[PDB]
């Protein structure tokens, strides 16, 4: 469950970074 | 003064997403640190058991 939590953290961080850079690109 | 705080409030509006994301990431990382500490303690205790 620790590995699952770390994967959740990584994917959430990556998705937020991607969406903020998309929102600032436009 | 009015223009200063117009741009200041506009700044605070912009970082609404980033502040929430940072807060949630900080909470997640603190949780994961405490999980790692518990896992290390259990692992060492079990190792000396074995």
């Amino acid at each position: 469950d620790l590995m699952r939590r770390q994967e959740e953290l990584r994917r959430m961080e990556e998705l937020h970074n991607q969406e903020v850079q998309k929102r600032k690109q436009l | 003064v009015e223009k200063n705080m117009k741009d200041a409030k506009d700044k605070l509006e912009s970082e609404m997403e980033d502040a929430y994301h940072e807060h949630q990431a900080n909470l997640l990382r603190q949780d994961l640190m405490r999980r790692q500490e518990e896992l290390r303690r259990m692992e060492e205790l079990h190792s000396q058991e074995m």
